[PDB]
């Protein structure tokens, strides 16, 4: 129940609060000097083995891409109304 | 927070400042002779107001309130009726929902556009 609730929250608002390491998509702000201000880095990471067996890896990748594209539209394209 | 939502709605729709308990996040002086100073209280704020987006949002809300109060003082009216423009703002009911959703931003943008349109019309026709 709470797992699907967190999936819903990430897929809708792109939020990862109160996760406590119970999700497979996170943000990695560590930078080695290349694109420190995240002009093109897209510092969103997605783990593989953190998903259960009843969910396809393709579906997990699709969820990760949905969240990444939503954050991209909300941050870089300024499409506030459409994203909302 | 039913009182806080009503106070915020009044400030964003009419620019009327009534803070007898020092709870609202903005209050003006003269409670230089005509231009009063608007002080923002960060201890009673609703957000952090540290990022550029939040700073611009707070500045937009303050500008809306200032324009509403200036229009009221120029027209010598106690309040600005909603029929003076084509924009109507709905009162806030759920503070948690307003904070978690972009409905706050939508209402703020709508009231700011209404205040700017009214100010431009007044200063252009009168």
């Amino acid at each position: 129940s709470l797992y699907y609730e967190y999936l819903m929250n990430w897929l809708t608002k792109g939020l990862l609060r109160a996760t406590y390491g119970e999700f497979f998509i996170a943000e990695n702000t560590d930078t080695n000097g290349t694109d420190d201000d995240f002009i093109y880095h897209i510092p969103i990471e997605f783990n593989q083995e953190r998903v259960p067996a009843f969910i396809p890896k393709e579906l997990a990748y699709k969820i990760f891409m949905i969240g990444k594209s939503y954050i991209f539209l909300e941050k870089y394209c300024k499409e506030v109304q459409w994203t909302n | 927070s039913q009182d806080y939502c009503t106070m915020l709605y009044e400030w964003l729709t009419q620019g009327i400042l009534n803070d007898p308990y020092q709870e609202f996040m903005t209050y003006d002086d003269l409670e230089r002779a005509w231009d009063t100073q608007y002080f923002i209280r960060k201890d009673v704020l609703l957000r952090d107001c540290d990022s550029e987006e939040d700073k611009n949002l707070l500045f937009k809300m303050l500008r809306t309130g200032i324009l509403l109060k200036v229009v009221r003082a120029s027209l010598q009216i106690p309040t600005i009726p909603s029929n003076s423009s084509d924009i109507t703002i709905q009162e806030i009911n759920d503070f948690a929902d307003l904070m978690e959703g972009s409905n706050l931003e939508l209402y703020v943008d709508k009231c700011y556009s209404r205040a700017n349109e009214i100010f431009l019309k007044l200063f252009f026709q009168g």
